């Protein structure tokens, strides 16, 4: 039987959750970000030099 | 429907009793449908090249 109300007999809250995920895995991919892409057809393929 | 090509002799002089008659019945044949199957696991691979 409380008389002040006070942030503790608030029930029904709705936990004010955030709108974000942190992974914090590293993804640094510096080779892969600079080296170009190119689409081929076959699964093997050669370069000439 | 077995025409009963049979002819043979069923003669009758001036008033035979009538007999009960030779009748032949109908004879039915049936079939059945096969089911036929192509099966094909390849994928799209033997791109190895771009």
């Amino acid at each position: 039987n409380p008389t002040l109300f006070v942030s503790y007999d608030q029930n029904g809250k709705k936990l004010s959750f955030a709108n974000w995920i942190s992974v914090l895995s590293p993804q640094d991919t510096p080779f892969v970000s600079m080296t170009g892409k190119e689409s081929i057809n076959q699964t093997i393929f050669s370069w000439q030099t | 429907d077995a025409l009963a090509s049979v002819d043979g002799n069923n003669a009758h002089v001036e008033g035979s009793r009538a007999e009960d008659g030779e009748m032949k019945p109908t004879v039915i044949k049936s079939n059945v449908t096969q089911i036929l199957r192509k099966v094909v696991r390849v994928s799209d691979t033997a791109n190895t090249t771009a």
